């Protein structure tokens, strides 16, 4: 609607911001399942421990 | 000698066309387009879209090559530094590292 | 933090692309939504901080300051939209843009992992703040207040820049997580004395420390209401937050370097509290009250104990809401009588009964009635300074007496007694004004039910 | 986020920052040595190029 | 001036500078300065009035004296090394003479007196060339001879210029004189870092040129040469006042604006060399410049000064001046800080 | 002296609109402004936000620490071990100077 | 090609278009002297463009849709008020005179631009050269202050020096008793309040300062009320002029290129009419000027640069 | 016909518009081809 299309700007900014925060995590996986505290074996269907 | 991007720079990966720095350069080009409309008292958002497009494209085009030189100059800096360290091992000895159990640090109470 | 930076940025296209008559409605609604999402930063752990990326992290210190910052933006829009009604549309949008850009800098400032990044954003907040005061302040003296504000900050912050760059050369990093592990003790020397002063003076000027506080009463008397709210609520806390971080790398030199600044604060709070008893301008009185409350925070930060750090954090949050309330209460009188003189309009409880209740509640938090978080923060500081030296209780106790006297004096003078005969335009409190007052006090009093979330990392 | 993700994400941040800090300290040391000794590619101030010299027999022999 | 002649004279100004920048022989460097000085005098004189004649004459005497001193340094250098290659000089007396000659050409304190007077006496477009393009040739020579420059001399010239430039601008109401004293102060930053990292000299020079060009262009768009005239802009081109405000805050070195970058990087390079007192003194002294930049913002953008009735007649006509590159220059003048690492292209 | 407009008279919003909420002169905008503030401010942020805070999952691990302390006190007292030792770190892992 | 150096380089030189008929003619005289009718006849017979005397709304006629704007957008200058209350405390007398000089300066720039761009001459009724006679008359009747005259001379000093004087000055010489007779006959209620002393001061300035001055540099032709009816004789006098004085003989393509660059840029033309001299009569407070400027931007076709106003039917804005 | 005088920008300058859009289009093709040739040269030199 031409009346209420401005109301998606900030909610879409949050979704885009949320998405980019998750993308940031994919660049910081050098130690995923490699810390002495949390390192373990993968479950049969598990590919990664977190994403 | 007097070369913007010497041939050895082609061994480096090119900057991605979605580089966040390149996007910012494009945004600066967009802002210049609006300020052009404003100083000449045109409708800021709609006026001359052909002109607004070239502002973005020009900024991105020049920005892409400036980013390429930027990355190459930092690759050269690292290349020079690592070669010099290899050439002069006596000046960069591998440090003998002790654990905190062996190292003595004074305690400064907060009382 | 991108989930907060981007929607904050999107507030600017929203304001500029809104219908002419919907700029306040739209900007207020969506900045309240941003404030709602900021409660996700409460995912805090007992050992580790919330480390988002290479640029931004959040911990128990920055999280409460972040939530206060994002809550204040809609409150500032509510407070400003009335005195800006005559302003033309484009300048209204420019005002809102300055508020939005201030929030963007603030949320980045409080989450910046690297100290030089913190510096740039810490400095960036000056620009919009100065513009708000000088452009939209009401009186001739806003220009002088702008200059004093600008140059007091830069006189201290430029030496901080040199010190920070020097630390990075020596240590190799300014990342705060790195400094937690690579910190080395600061030995006695004249070079280290001036490194300590460069690392601290900028934050002292912002708090402000007694003796470097004269810019703050000026700034408040000249700022518009939104300027006063953000100045008192958040911008003062940039100094406290900065001090809480940088003191990590100044040990053990802080043991003796803090003495002159503890004396200035301990004696400063009694002087500024006493000064409040004689102030004739209501905004100036609230401004001097801030200096006294923040003198407690400086002492707490400088003596570096778990109890003092918990008290400092609670005080910063509690004072932020209380002082912002008091400015909003004083402004609502100004919008009727157009004077800041405290003795001009008296006996307002007879004419504005519900507004007098907000006045009572704000005053009670200002004097730290238990169990408000204002009292929790003050008490934790008093407990920790007693161990530092038992004699401090005398100074702390005297300030508590004086604080009650000037808080109730302000309540008595303006709300009680006889109304002024010739002031016949005291129109009933608007829904906007009542909602603005309650949006301060209600979160403030609700925090008493779960104080741990405003007690900081040492909790 | 679960504590494990934040914990190991923190380690990845620390590794990057620690590596950058070491490189910053090494660069300051390398620059200090190259400037004092002149044996590196940095601080290489030009000297006259020897390809400008004419080596042919001259009008007179003693040169 | 005939438009074709004006073009050829502008190209000769540029050619003289280019000759200085591409030359390996000291004589060609001297020729580049001579050709450049010959071609710039006609654009100082173009408006034909006693003030423009005085400025052109004061400029000629200063630059001619500096070029004679430069040729002395070159000839002394030839006597003691037998060569003309543009590089380090081979005699300390020659180095002092060339350093002093180049300081005179740049208008550095205490050889600064001509800059405010010459800039005041010439048109805005000519002042734009004087305070930007003309800095290129002398700075490019300093870039190449800095190993042999006396450290105490160059740092003394830098410190004096930052003080004189800062103090001199406080007393000014003429915009051309404000820009002149602002130029003097900025030259001091450029030469203070030159002994440590010439790259940072280039960064400061480029950014200074960009912000200086922006300000001169905005003054030219409105034909404003005085503070009070500039104070009428709000009642004619409100957008221009905002651009002026942003650019002045950038020239003040305020974060997050582009003008913070050169001061930021110069302080870094000096601290890496254990220079702490000097950068701190420079940064605090630069607050003098911020003061009289802020004064201009008060009278231009942050307050509305009194207007005149005849101003209403101006509301009916649009800006017809070229304002070439202004939208690009203003964005670079203010919004470049996030791209600071790009300075490595200048390495 | 000069040609300047006179100071306007301050307008009481209640004259034109006795139902004014004090947000806007336009009654329709005024009511909407009141509604977003009251709904997003009180109904959402303060009510749901207070509820969200009330149910934060063991904020900063205080509850886990108490459970862990109970487990250690139980095991240590069963085995006749000190409840807590003065030494945070094992002395055999420390090499003192001199 | 919009005029500029590129157009000049490519052969758009003034001497090409200008003939012996490319003359700037100005008609002067006292009030009700019949100069308006004579000016039209001269222009018709010689095929020149006629400019009606620039009044309070001259600038409106050259911009927008050409229609006059409300009075607040001219500062509330009123010639009617000047006759009713020439000594009004609101400074209307000099505010009008300062505004009228700027209007004449704008018209002179338009006339020169027409002459230099087309080669066709123009006929003006009074000009920036004769505007001072009204100011001197005003001062001598005590209608304006000495500081107003000092302000007027400052603005004139830095503006008139840029332009060339008329080729021909035509003066119609009607004595004051006759002028007053023609004023009462015309029957304009406000004009009849004019004093013969004010009219005598206008004539004294004309004959004391104007005509002697212009004689040094122009061709000055003088006619009586009777001699001015014979337009053909006036035109016969004009066509037989020698044109042996003045700076128009020194002009050349180079100098006329600079002149055309000036007169075509109207903001550059009016630059010094707003010098920051804070005279009470012409100074406008910030709040008023701000309020009036916002109103002006709301006028039809005035928010944006001409050609970019969708509210008055401009199209293809997204490609312009 | 609202304006008393014809505006200098009454109608678009179609030659300028064609040059403007043509320049934008050309710059993107050159940039895209430059990027592709850079990606291939990078892969060849590194054996990928
Ligand atoms: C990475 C660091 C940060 C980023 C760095 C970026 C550095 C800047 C990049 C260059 C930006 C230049 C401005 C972009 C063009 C925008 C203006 C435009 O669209 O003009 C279209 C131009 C005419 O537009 P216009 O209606 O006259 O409006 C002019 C603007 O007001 C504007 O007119 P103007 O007076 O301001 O002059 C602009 C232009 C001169 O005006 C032009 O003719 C456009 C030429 C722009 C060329 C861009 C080349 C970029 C690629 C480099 C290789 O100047 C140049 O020639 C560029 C040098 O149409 C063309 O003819 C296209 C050019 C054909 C060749
Ligand atoms: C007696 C009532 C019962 C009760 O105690 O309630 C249960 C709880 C307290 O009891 P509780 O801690 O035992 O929790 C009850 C739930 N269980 C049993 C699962 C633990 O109440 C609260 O916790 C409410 C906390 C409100 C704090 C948030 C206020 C709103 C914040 C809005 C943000 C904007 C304001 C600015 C904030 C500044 C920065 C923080
Ligand atoms: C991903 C999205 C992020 C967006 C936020 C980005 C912010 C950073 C970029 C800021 C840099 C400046 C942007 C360029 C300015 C263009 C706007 C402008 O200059 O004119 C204002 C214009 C006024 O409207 P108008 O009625 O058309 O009048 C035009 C006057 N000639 O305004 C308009 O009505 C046009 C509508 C858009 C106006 C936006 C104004 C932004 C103001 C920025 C303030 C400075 C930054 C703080
Ligand atoms: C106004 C005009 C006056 C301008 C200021 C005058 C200069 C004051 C300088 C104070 C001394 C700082 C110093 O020079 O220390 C140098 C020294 C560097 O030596 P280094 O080898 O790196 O380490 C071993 C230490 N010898 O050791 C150091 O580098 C440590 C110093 C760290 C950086 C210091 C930052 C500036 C300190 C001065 C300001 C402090 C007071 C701030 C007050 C502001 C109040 C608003
Ligand atoms: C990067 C910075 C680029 C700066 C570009 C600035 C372009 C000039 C300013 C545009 C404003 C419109 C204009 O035409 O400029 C004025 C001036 C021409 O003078 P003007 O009075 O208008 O008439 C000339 C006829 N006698 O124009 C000129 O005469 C040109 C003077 C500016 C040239 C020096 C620019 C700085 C050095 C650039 C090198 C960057 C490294
Ligand atoms: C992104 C990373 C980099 C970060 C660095 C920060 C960059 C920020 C600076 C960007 C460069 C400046 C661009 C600012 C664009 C300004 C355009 C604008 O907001 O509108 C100006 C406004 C329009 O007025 P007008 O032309 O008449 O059109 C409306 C008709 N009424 O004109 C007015 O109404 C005048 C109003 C009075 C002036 C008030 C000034 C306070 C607002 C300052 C905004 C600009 C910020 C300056 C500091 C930077
Ligand atoms: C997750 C995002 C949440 C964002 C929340 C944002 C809240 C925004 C509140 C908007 C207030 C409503 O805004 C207003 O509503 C009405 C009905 O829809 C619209 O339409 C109105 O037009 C005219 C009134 O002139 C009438 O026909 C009638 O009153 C109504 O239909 C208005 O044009 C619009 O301005
Ligand atoms: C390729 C690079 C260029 C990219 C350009 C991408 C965006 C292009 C947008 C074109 C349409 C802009 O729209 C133009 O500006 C605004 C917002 O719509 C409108 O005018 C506006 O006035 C006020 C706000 O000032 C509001 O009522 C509302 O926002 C709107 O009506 C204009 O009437 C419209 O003509
Ligand atoms: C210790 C760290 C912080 C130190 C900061 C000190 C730097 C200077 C801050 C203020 C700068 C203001 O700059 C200038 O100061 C003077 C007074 O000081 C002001 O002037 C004001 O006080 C003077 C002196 O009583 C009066 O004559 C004047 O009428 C009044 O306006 C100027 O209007 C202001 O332009
Ligand atoms: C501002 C004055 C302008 C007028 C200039 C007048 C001309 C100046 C002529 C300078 C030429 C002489 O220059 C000077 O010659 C002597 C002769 O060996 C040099 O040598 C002298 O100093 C060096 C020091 O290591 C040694 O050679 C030796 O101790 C001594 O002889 C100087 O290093 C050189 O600086
Ligand atoms: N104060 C003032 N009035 C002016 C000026 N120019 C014209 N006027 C007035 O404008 C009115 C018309 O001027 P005239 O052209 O001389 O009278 P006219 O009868 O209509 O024209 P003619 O028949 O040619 O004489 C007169 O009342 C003039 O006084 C001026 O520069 N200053
Ligand atoms: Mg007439």
């Amino acid at each position: 609607v031409r009346d209420h299309w401005v109301h998606v700007l900030v909610p879409m900014g949050f979704v885009f911001g949320y998405y980019l925060d998750r993308k940031n995590d994919e660049k910081l996986t050098a130690f995923r399942n490699k810390s002495l505290l949390y390192k373990r074996e993968l479950k049969p269907n598990e590919e990664v421990t977190w994403k | 000698t007097f070369q913007f991007l010497p041939d050895e720079a082609r061994s480096l990966p090119p900057p991605k066309l979605t580089d966040p720095r390149l996007a910012f350069v494009g945004f600066l080009g967009y802002c210049s387009g609006l300020i052009d409309n404003a100083i000449r008292r045109r409708p800021v958002l709609l006026a001359g879209l052909h002109r607004q497009l070239l502002y973005i494209t020009s900024f991105v085009f020049v920005g892409y090559y400036l980013l390429k030189r930027q990355d190459y100059m930092y690759a050269v800096r690292d290349h020079d530094m690592f070669s010099y360290i290899k050439s002069h091992p006596e000046d960069f000895p591998e440090k003998d590292k002790k654990t905190y159990g062996e190292v003595f640090e004074e305690f400064h109470p907060v009382r | 933090m991108l989930k907060y930076i981007i929607p904050t940025i999107m507030l600017m296209p929203l304001t500029w692309l809104s219908k002419n008559n919907m700029i306040w409605v739209n900007s207020t609604a969506h900045s309240l939504l941003i404030s709602f999402t900021s409660l996700l930063l409460m995912n805090q752990f007992g050992d580790n901080s919330l480390n988002f990326s290479l640029l931004f992290f959040s911990d128990s210190l920055s999280t409460p300051l972040l939530i206060l910052t994002m809550w204040l933006l809609p409150l500032m829009l509510m407070a400003s939209q009335h005195h800006l009604s005559k302003e033309n549309l484009t300048r209204k949008k420019l005002f809102i843009t300055m508020l939005i850009s201030l929030q963007l800098f603030l949320i980045m400032t409080f989450t910046a992992m690297e100290l030089i990044l913190f510096y740039i954003l810490f400095e960036a907040t000056l620009v919009p703040t100065l513009i708000i005061i000088t452009r939209w302040g009401n009186q001739t003296e806003r220009l002088n207040a702008g200059l004093y504000f600008l140059f007091y900050t830069l006189a201290g912050s430029l030496p901080l820049l040199v010190a920070l760059i020097y630390i990075q050369n020596t240590v190799g990093s300014l990342n705060f997580l790195m400094l937690q592990y690579w910190v080395q003790p600061v030995h006695n020397s004249w070079s280290n004395v001036f490194m300590w002063l460069a690392c601290m003076m900028a934050f002292m000027v912002k708090m402000p420390l007694y003796g470097l506080h004269l810019w703050l009463p000026k700034a408040h008397v000249e700022a518009p209401i939104a300027g006063s709210m953000v100045l008192a609520a958040v911008l003062l806390k940039l100094g406290g937050y900065g001090m809480l971080r940088i003191t990590l790398i100044l040990n053990p030199m802080t043991d003796f370097m803090a003495y002159p600044f503890i004396m200035l604060s301990l004696w400063g709070m009694i002087m500024t509290s006493s000064i409040c008893l004689r102030q004739t301008d209501l905004k100036s009185l609230i401004a001097y009250s801030s200096v006294s409350h923040m003198a407690l925070v400086i002492v707490a930060i400088l003596i570096q104990t778990p109890w003092s750090y918990m008290g400092a954090t609670a005080l910063m949050i509690a004072h932020g809401l209380t002082s912002s309330m008091l400015f909003c209460l004083a402004n609502s009188n100004y919008e009727r009588i157009h004077s800041r003189t405290m003795i001009l309009a008296r006996g307002l409880q007879t004419l504005l009964p519900l507004m007098a209740t907000w006045w009572l509640l704000a005053s009670l938090t200002n004097l730290a009635l238990p169990p408000t978080i204002n009292l929790i923060g003050e008490l934790f500081v008093v407990m920790s300074t007693f161990s530092w030296s038992n004699i401090t209780i005398i100074l702390m106790g005297v300030n508590m007496v004086i604080t009650a006297l000037y808080s109730l004096y302000m309540l008595i003078m303006t709300q009680r007694g006889k109304y002024t005969y010739h002031i016949n335009n005291i129109s009933p409190s608007f829904t906007r004004e009542n909602a603005l007052m309650s949006l301060h006090i209600l979160p403030l009093l609700l925090l008493t039910l779960n104080p741990k979330i405003i007690l900081g990392p040492l909790y | 986020d679960g504590p494990e993700k934040n914990y190991e994400r923190t380690m990845a941040i620390l590794q990057i920052e620690a590596e950058k800090a070491e490189l910053r300290l090494k660069e300051l040391e390398v620059r200090r040595l190259m400037r004092a000794r002149g044996d590196g590619p940095w601080f290489h101030y030009p000297t006259i190029d020897k390809e400008l010299i004419d080596h042919s027999p001259k009008a007179t022999p003693d040169n | 001036m005939n438009p074709i002649i004006f073009i050829i004279i502008l190209l000769t100004i540029m050619l003289g500078t280019i000759i200085v920048m591409i030359s390996s022989h000291w004589l060609l460097v001297w020729i580049g300065f001579e050709m450049n000085m010959l071609a710039i005098i006609p654009i100082m004189m173009k408006n034909h009035n006693p003030r423009a004649t005085e400025a052109s004459t004061k400029y000629f005497l200063t630059q001619s004296t500096a070029s004679m001193l430069l040729m002395m340094a070159v000839i002394i250098n030839l006597m003691f090394s037998g060569q003309w290659t543009v590089m380090k000089l081979f005699n300390p007396m020659a180095s002092m003479l060339m350093t002093m000659a180049l300081a005179m050409k740049l208008g550095m304190a205490p050889f600064h007196f001509w800059v405010p007077e010459v800039t005041q006496g010439i048109p805005l477009s000519s002042g734009l060339i004087l305070l930007t393009w003309q800095k290129l040739a002398p700075m490019s020579v300093l870039y190449q001879i800095f190993p042999s420059i006396n450290l105490n001399l160059i740092l003394t010239l830098s410190v004096l210029s930052i003080l004189i430039g800062g103090w001199g601008g406080l007393n000014q109401t003429q915009l051309r004189k404000i820009m002149a004293y602002s130029s003097i102060a900025h030259m001091g930053w450029m030469t203070a870092v030159l002994p440590y990292n010439p790259t940072m000299t280039l960064l400061n020079l480029i950014i200074y040129i960009i912000m200086t060009s922006t300000m001169f262009t905005m003054f030219m768009a409105n034909s404003t040469t005085t503070t009070l005239s500039l104070s009428h802009t709000w009642n004619k081109t409100p957008i221009m006042t905002v651009l002026i405000l942003a650019t002045l805050l950038s020239m003040g070195g305020l974060p997050p604006l582009s003008g913070f970058m050169p001061k930021w990087m110069i302080i870094q390079e000096m601290t890496k060399n254990n220079s702490i007192i000097l950068p701190t003194f420079m940064a605090i002294t630069a607050l003098l410049n911020l003061y009289f930049y802020m004064r201009l913002t008060y009278s231009t953008t942050l307050t509305m000064f009194p207007s005149t009735n005849n101003m209403k007649m101006k509301w009916q006509f649009p800006l017809m001046k070229k304002m070439t590159f202004l939208p690009t220059m203003v964005v670079l003048s203010t919004m470049m800080l996030p791209l600071t690492p790009m300075l490595s292209v200048l390495e | 002296r000069w040609q300047e407009d006179p100071e306007p008279e301050d307008e009481n919003l209640y004259e034109k609109n006795p139902d004014s909420h004090g947000y806007d002169k336009d009654p329709a905008v005024d009511i909407w402004n009141m509604r977003v503030v009251f709904f997003f401010g009180f109904s959402i942020v303060l009510v749901l936000g207070s509820t969200f805070v009330a149910y934060l999952p063991d904020y900063r691990m205080q509850e886990w620490a108490r459970r862990e302390a109970e487990r250690l006190v139980k095991y240590r007292e069963a085995h006749g071990l000190p409840i807590m030792e003065s030494n945070c770190f094992d002395p055999s892992k420390i090499q003192l100077p001199e | 090609l919009q005029y500029g150096p590129l157009a000049y380089i490519l052969g758009e030189k003034a001497t090409k278009k200008m003939t012996e008929k490319s003359k700037l003619i100005t008609v002067d005289g006292n009030i009700c002297s019949g100069k308006s009718k004579l000016a039209k006849e001269i222009a018709e017979k010689l095929g020149l463009k006629h400019f009606p005397e620039a009044g309070i709304h001259y600038v409106d006629s050259t911009t927008g849709d050409g229609k006059p704007l409300p009075v607040q957008f001219s500062g509330n200058c009123s010639l009617e008020k000047f006759y009713d209350d020439p000594k009004s405390n609101d400074g209307n007398s000099y505010r009008l005179q300062a505004w009228l000089y700027a209007s004449r300066l704008l018209q002179y720039a338009d006339a020169l631009e027409h002459l230099l761009s087309t080669g066709q001459g123009v006929v003006l009724e009074r000009s920036i050269y004769s505007d001072f006679v009204f100011l001197e008359a005003m001062y001598r009747q005590g209608f304006i202050r000495k500081q107003c005259v000092d302000h007027y001379n400052q603005v004139k000093k830095v503006t008139i020096c840029e332009y060339l004087p008329p080729h021909v000055v035509v003066y119609v010489d009607v004595p004051v008793p006759e002028v007053q007779s023609r004023i009462q006959k015309k029957g304009n209620p406000h004009e009849m309040k004019i004093t013969s002393a004010y009219l005598q001061d206008i004539e004294n300035a004309y004959k004391g300062t104007f005509l002697p001055e212009m004689s040094e540099k122009c061709e000055v032709l003088q006619y009586s009320a009777w001699e001015a009816q014979d337009a053909e004789k006036v035109v016969e006098d004009i066509e037989y002029l020698k044109y042996d004085k003045g700076p128009w003989l020194d002009q050349n393509d180079r100098k006329l290129h600079k002149l055309r660059m000036l007169v075509q840029d109207k903001l550059e033309v009016l630059n010094y009419t707003s010098i920051p001299v804070f005279l009470p009569e012409v100074t406008v407070g910030a709040h008023q000027s701000d309020q009036v400027f916002q109103e002006f931007t709301e006028l039809p076709g005035r928010k944006y640069r001409a050609g970019y106003n969708e509210d008055v039917g401009d199209k293809w804005i997204w490609l312009k | 016909k609202f304006y008393i005088q014809e505006p200098p920008h009454g109608s678009p300058n179609w030659l300028k518009v064609g040059l403007t859009l043509g320049t934008s289009v050309f710059l993107w093709i050159y940039l895209i081809k430059q990027h592709n040739e850079d990606v291939l040269e990078y892969k060849r030199r590194n054996g990928l």
